[PDB]
């Protein structure tokens, strides 16, 4: 099996998700500290390119 | 002031400008009065907390 728009499908909330209940019980800074990629890439932008 | 094999290496005017420095700074200390906290500051800042 392969798996079709794997990473257009791959929600950066549902990465959110998936660190904040894996890190449950941690300290807060850590949780702080691997919670930012997922918030940053939910507020990503895509450069176009050369035009 | 203690010291290993009661071998103060420096002498005794040295030692008393040390001293004299020491009390200078907590007077100096608790003349704005921050003595307290400072001097319960001690058993918790060999721990260094992450923010
Ligand atoms: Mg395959
Ligand atoms: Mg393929």
């Amino acid at each position: 099996g392969d798996n079709t728009k794997w990473n257009e499908n791959q929600n950066p909330r549902m990465f959110l998700a998936m660190i904040t209940y894996i890190t449950r019980n941690q300290p807060e800074w850590f949780r702080n500290v691997l919670s930012i990629a997922p918030i940053m890439f939910s507020n990503k932008m895509a450069r176009l390119g050369k035009g | 002031e203690m010291a290993t094999k009661a071998d103060y290496t420096l002498d005794e005017e040295s030692r008393a400008r040390i001293k004299t420095r020491l009390f200078t700074i907590r007077q100096e200390m608790a003349s704005r009065g921050l003595w307290d906290s400072f001097r319960q500051s001690e058993r918790g800042e060999e721990t260094i907390e992450e923010r």
